[PDB]
């Protein structure tokens, strides 16, 4: 039995750390890397995943987390709660001689009432942009400085409307990140289109193009090598340069057809040209090019070339030889904005760019990548909620629904099977008491407070973090996913079976 | 006596792990690894595998439940218990003074004993009904991922071994490794999984020019100077026209051009067990080279000769409509934990099936056989004359652990039950009266399917007490070569 | 709060040790004086109030269930048991950040609701022979091994109703508790009459007197002084011996005036006298009387001098020149009884004593101990059955339908104490835990089994040691007082609410 009481001391600590950190009146908490980079967040999945910890124990909790992300992406920090108060309170039976076994089999009977009195609660509302609001606000604010809550709210909303119409599924690769520096926290934004990396080095170019073609090319042209079987056939280090400009000839061809294209496809005034080849290209033929007003970009990454062609439309050319205006792409208003730094350019104004890039700004990287988590935790949350059109109310409405139910349920699988329920059901009881806590309230009033209020019909209270007073938190607009609280109910409840499970702890080689 | 106490403690602690890791509630455990990682795995067999032990006499118990995982892949957990439990009677061995020999005649005869009690509470079955066989499979595919295709699980392990048993040579002999490969293949789900009636290579194609799609197949088993027999040892294959070429050994790049020439398919690296089951299934013959071939090495009667990449995979289907001693089965999963989910639980259960079909005959499990069996050996030591009778007791005694794991695992009273599941020995038949895995309770075992097969009990009790005979024969430690 | 946490753990400990004694099928504990004394017992008082514990916190506990056997006489051992598992359960609130003012409002909100429940399912039956049994069987069944149930159950029982009538209150004094050895331990029964230690030793007396007039004397009929203005004055031993036919004649010539009053109240035949003096007497006072058919008695004590007045009715006499008919008494059967080695005088069959005699018999000098308290806690707890004419059922069945109410029960003055209710809930229901254990079961499988059973209708359950099934305390003759859970239940709270609000432990000296 000594052995088993580790493994609950184990996570017991592990409960200590992870419970000052949920909700917007929790606490940060910070990991050294020793290299030199120095990282704030909140969600305990970050906390776990890229963190080592002491004890080999809270390590296994530590992979929940890791296959959690992958399922809803959020409640990391609620999941490790609720194991650590079930395992506190089974400590408690077992210390009076039960068995481990039979108070799992009262969780695997709470699990189902719990996760049938879920089918009661969520409400399936038609989800609009008003609805999706309360949802962004419940989640970014638990990562910004509760400054940034209304400016990012309006841009993760946007993101995902923009870019799923008639019921099409929905897909987190469509919304591209950027992180820029030399600007305030509260600038963030959106992008019509995609921002790209290098742009065009050379005086000549256009600093913005209202309407310009886009050609998606994939051809080097710098100086490369022979294509043909010949050599370099010379003397002197003079007739080498001139064999160079044979390499160099098959190169300089393919350029003056390129002039020919934009003369052929609008070659009238008001018009504009714009080239997105992924390889480099010579600053000679660059020249030539930049007297015809052609913005040509060079040295890009292969995941931009890849969404150019969803944004332009312009297919991958290969080769020169086959330039036909059928590959042919378009953009609205393709300009460069000029930065403290750098440049880059800008494809917006497309009419179904099929992406979006959320352009944020932030004077540290530090905060600069803890908004690029509170993007994806955020992002997901939405995703959740139009993927799932059934959604719940938060500040802990469920579980006090489901715990009061739980109490106020007979044994239908086994006699002593009750025991485990009655453990289940104080163990969701920590959501409020954690939230009050951090909220600066009595633990305990918050608790009875939302628990007394009764009627004959639907009633779901919650915690109000700023004054502790029992608050409907489906009015004043939180909401939470239905595949969220569905897998607390399943992992909490598997994983807490296998720490109980347990018997004896033997070293295999340590 | 201290080397015959020695390997007392060195055994008895090994039983301690996986006391409670028996039934369908065993017990996880928590392997901390050297590099702080930690195993929760529950299986006995994999538990005591990577647990390095220092004594001698825990190290041969690994040795002896090895060998059962080859024959029957469950039970191995009880092995060691009972050698672990028959061992820990210090009373008679030390106190009592006696001699090891006086102990190991009296489990010697006591094993005669138990084998004719078991054969008393047998019962037959019908291996013509596939729906008498699904209680007895069963006991293996719940509390799995394959309880969704239980019925596809049981066509696949039943079927399987039919085509393996050959009933014509009298012995009826079983082999898994040779007759039984079981293959993968991606793409997929659970249930597009099916058994192939004949033989399947897992050649991957090499060249194009191969025949993808044949009906009718034939199937032969077998600078200047290099290319002389390259050129020749190729040329006398194509005498009989042939659709794909299988070879022992590997073929060289030479010899390959005249292969893809022929627009043949062609296949090496072929065992000698595989290329005998071609030879059966189309009735070919295995020539020793291939510059002696006749008329008989032929494919007449094969089904089909398909190499198409199924799921980004070549995989040479040469089936056909006859059971040539042999099966293939072909096992589709979207990725690769669900194909090792079935793939390792159809063993379980196709190991289940080799045990009937060789002796159909069962037995009470869940912990109703121990007690048809204890309490037969009681009641006879009252009547055997001689000082054995004192250890034959205690193995009355010591096999009531396999069901105090089972009630001590879920958690209720065993000193109440286990007590009164003696009166139910007693009075009553002792082939009913069991013990629930899953309630706790006693229920009969006729109403359940906790049937066990008889060559499972039958290897358990013999390796369990010669595991007890071999320990106990040891009085002394050499160090030396 | 680690000033709680010390005294949290402190009766954590305690009630791991003292609740393999609660119930008959429970363990007994061992009490090693140092000196040669050893002794055996269930009643937790014994186990706290001679007992010397380590801690002074816990010695704190001990004063509690002195006090409490002071009032009920029983059920100190789950007092302690609930006061353990009231701390228990309030350090999984204090963990969370409550203080403990909130919890005590929790308790005193349960403690009211729960007095008030037992208002509803007390039993008021009539108190006769049949049903005090079924209660003095609940009180002894956990003083004994399982065999002297029977036996000293018709003693309690019979010894009240000797000493009730006319709407008397219960007096504990009416009982004169005695020990005899040489015998075994099923031999204890009830003596109508009293038993003196000393009696009669002459050849020349009467086995037995069917009848007897005993006449209460304090003269001293031994070597006294001079009664007279004389004294003591001699010159050798031969005129010493003078001396002694000098003083003498104030004993010797009191020992006639006795023969003078026999012959003068019933004189002749079918009649006796008995002569119960207090003082020491003489052999020659012996051998004098014991021809008259006169059995003379000394070496008695204070108290039975005070019993024989109501025994006989004769009046104390000092002196046997005040001798008078008049404090002449008169009762029944007056023979001697004979152990192994001593003697006892026997008076039983008594006109009016209003004072029985509850005659213990065991071999050995630790067991009758044992029992010896097992009289006075036997006794006691039918007594308060008889004064408190309602009654309540016994075997735990009062935790789990107290456990109903107090679950079904809002407070009606803040939301915050309600987990003290709630603490309280549990706490009541580890008796049904103890007991569970004790008889060698589940702890949790016989929980259940008893709260589970639910009806339309007034159902009383409880806890079955035998089987383990719930059982009716009302169907099988398990009842307890109505003054024991009252006074349980009123003590244990103020004991939580003293020791919860210790903030701080500062060493005074
Ligand atoms: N002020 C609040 N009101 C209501 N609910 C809140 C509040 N703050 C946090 N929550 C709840 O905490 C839960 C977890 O939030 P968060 O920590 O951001 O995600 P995770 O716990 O998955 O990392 C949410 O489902 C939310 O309902
Ligand atoms: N459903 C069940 N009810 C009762 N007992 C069972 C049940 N299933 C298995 N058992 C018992 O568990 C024991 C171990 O079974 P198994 O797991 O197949 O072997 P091992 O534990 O060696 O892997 C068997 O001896 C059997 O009596
Ligand atoms: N055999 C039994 N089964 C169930 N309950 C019992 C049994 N014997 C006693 N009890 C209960 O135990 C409690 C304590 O009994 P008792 O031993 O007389 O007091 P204490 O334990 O304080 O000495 C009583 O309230 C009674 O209801």
């Amino acid at each position: 039995q000594a052995a088993l009481a580790v493994n609950i001391s184990a996570a017991r600590g592990l409960q200590d750390v992870l419970r000052t950190n949920l909700g917007p009146k929790g606490t940060m908490k910070m990991l050294v890397s020793g290299a030199g980079d120095i990282k704030l967040t909140k969600d305990g999945n970050v906390l776990l995943h890229e963190m080592q910890i002491q004890h080999p124990t809270a390590s296994l909790i530590a992979k929940v987390a890791t296959a959690q992300d992958d399922i809803t992406g959020d409640g990391t920090t609620s999941n490790v709660l609720i194991i650590g108060e079930l395992l506190k309170q089974a400590d408690l039976y077992i210390s009076e001689g039960l068995h481990p076994r039979i108070i799992t089999e009262g969780f695997e009977a709470a699990k189902e009432k719990a996760l049938q009195f879920l089918e009661e609660v969520k409400v399936s509302r038609e989800m609009d942009r008003e609805t999706l609001i309360d949802v962004a606000r419940t989640s970014l604010r638990t990562k910004v400085h509760a400054e940034l809550a209304d400016v990012l709210t309006e841009a993760v909303v946007d993101s995902i409307l923009a870019i799923k119409k008639q019921d099409e599924p929905i897909d987190l690769f469509m919304i591209e990140i950027m992180e820029m520096k030399h600007k305030s926290e509260t600038d963030t934004s959106l992008i019509r289109g995609l921002v790209l990396d290098h742009g065009a080095r050379h005086p000549d170019m256009k600093k913005r193009v209202e309407d310009a073609y886009i050609l998606t090319c994939n051809v080097s042209l710098e100086y490369e090598k022979t294509e043909v079987n010949s050599g370099f056939f010379y003397k002197s280090a003079e007739e080498r340069e001139k064999l160079v400009k044979a390499e160099r000839k098959f190169i300089e061809d393919r350029v003056k057809k390129i002039i020919e294209l934009k003369r052929k496809v609008c070659g009238d005034s008001d018009k504009g040209f714009v080239v997105i080849n992924q390889k480099g290209i010579d600053p000679f033929s660059l020249d030539a090019l930049s007297k015809e007003g052609i913005v040509a970009l060079r040295r890009a990454k292969r995941r931009n070339m890849e969404r150019l062609t969803l944004a332009c439309g312009g297919v991958a050319l290969n080769s020169f030889d086959d330039l036909s205006p059928d590959c042919l792409g378009h953009a609205g208003l393709v300009y460069e904005y000029t930065l403290g730094e750098e440049k880059f350019t800008f494809i917006e104004k497309c009419n179904n760019p099929r992406s979006v890039t959320l352009l944020i700004k932030g004077p540290n990287k530090h905060t600069l990548t803890q908004i690029k988590d509170a993007v994806r935790d955020g992002l997901r949350a939405v995703k959740n909620a139009i993927d799932d059109g059934c959604v719940v109310p938060g500040a802990g409405a469920v579980e006090v629904a489901m715990a009061e139910a739980l109490i106020k349920h007979k044994p239908s699988v086994k006699g002593r099977a009750q025991l485990g329920v009655q453990a289940f059901a104080d163990a969701l009881l920590i959501i409020p008491k954690v939230l009050a806590q951090n909220s600066g309230f009595d633990l305990q009033e918050t608790l009875v407070k939302i628990q007394a209020e009764h009627s004959e019909s639907g009633q779901l209270v919650g915690v109000d973090l700023n004054t502790g007073e029992p608050m409907v938190a489906a009015e004043v607009g939180v909401w939470d996913n239905y595949c969220v609280k569905k897998q607390l109910l399943h992992s909490c409840t598997v994983i807490a079976t296998n720490i109980l499970l347990v018997d004896e702890i033997m070293r295999a080689g340590m | 006596r201290k080397v015959q106490s020695g390997n007392i403690n060195a055994a008895k602690t090994i039983a301690d792990i996986i006391r409670t890791c028996l039934g369908p509630k065993s017990m996880m455990k928590m392997l901390l690894d050297p590099m702080g990682g930690i195993v929760m795995t529950n299986d006995g067999n994999a538990i005591l595998r990577e647990i390095q032990v220092q004594h001698p006499a825990a190290k041969s118990m690994i040795e002896i439940s090895r060998t059962q995982d080859e024959e029957v892949g469950d039970g191995t957990t009880s092995v060691i218990i009972l050698a672990g439990e028959m061992l820990s009677v210090a009373e008679h061995f030390l106190e009592q003074q006696m001699h090891p020999t006086v102990v190991i005649s009296a489990y010697r005869k006591a094993l005669d004993d138990m084998i004719s009690t078991l054969k008393k509470i047998s019962i037959p079955v019908d291996i013509s009904d596939s729906d008498m066989m699904l209680n007895i499979i069963n006991s293996s595919i719940t509390t799995k991922a394959i309880s969704r295709w239980s019925s596809l699980a049981c066509n696949i392990a039943l079927d399987a071994v039919k085509m393996v048993q050959f009933e014509e040579n009298g012995r009826k002999e079983i082999d898994i490794k040779k007759y039984a490969r079981v293959e993968k293949i991606p793409g997929g789900i659970i249930e597009d999984s099916c058994v192939l009636r004949g033989v399947m290579i897992n050649k991957d194609v090499t060249h194009p020019r191969m025949r993808r799609y044949i009906k009718n197949p034939r199937i032969v088993l077998l600078l200047q100077m290099e290319e002389e027999y390259i050129q020749q040892l190729c040329e006398d294959i194509i005498q009989l026209k042939p659709d794909v070429v299988i070879t022992e050994k590997g073929i060289s790049d030479l010899a390959q051009h005249y292969l893809m020439r022929a627009n043949i398919t062609a296949i090496r690296r072929v065992r000698k067990t595989d290329n005998n089951r071609i030879a059966r299934a189309c009735g070919a013959r295995i020539v020793s080279r291939p510059e002696e071939l006749r008329e008989d090495d032929v494919g007449t009667g094969a089904g089909l000769l398909e190499i198409k990449k199924i799921g980004d995979e070549y995989f040479t289907f040469i089936t056909d409509c006859k059971d040539p001693k042999a099966c293939t089965i072909l096992l589709r999963g979207a990725s690769k934990e669900i194909l090792s989910e079935v793939e390792r639980n159809l063993q379980d259960a196709m190991q289940v099936c080799r045990n009937v079909l060789l002796d159909p005959q069962l037995v009470p499990g869940g912990g109703a056989s121990e007690m048809a069996v204890a309490h037969a050996l009681t009641e006879k030591s009252k009547a055997m004359t001689g000082v054995e009778q004192w250890p034959y007791r205690a193995v009355a005694q010591a096999l009531e652990v396999i069901p105090r794991t089972l009630i001590q695992n879920c958690g209720a009273s065993t000193i109440r039950l286990l007590t009164s599941l003696r009166a139910k020995h007693t009075q009553e038949n002792c082939e009913t009266w069991g013990v629930n895995g899953e309630t706790g309770t006693l229920v009969d075992m006729k109403e359940l399917g906790i049937w066990e097969p008889l060559a499972v009990k039958l290897q358990t009790y013999k390796t369990a007490v010669e595991t007890a005979v071999l320990l106990l024969r040891i009085d002394d430690i050499v160090s030396g070569h």
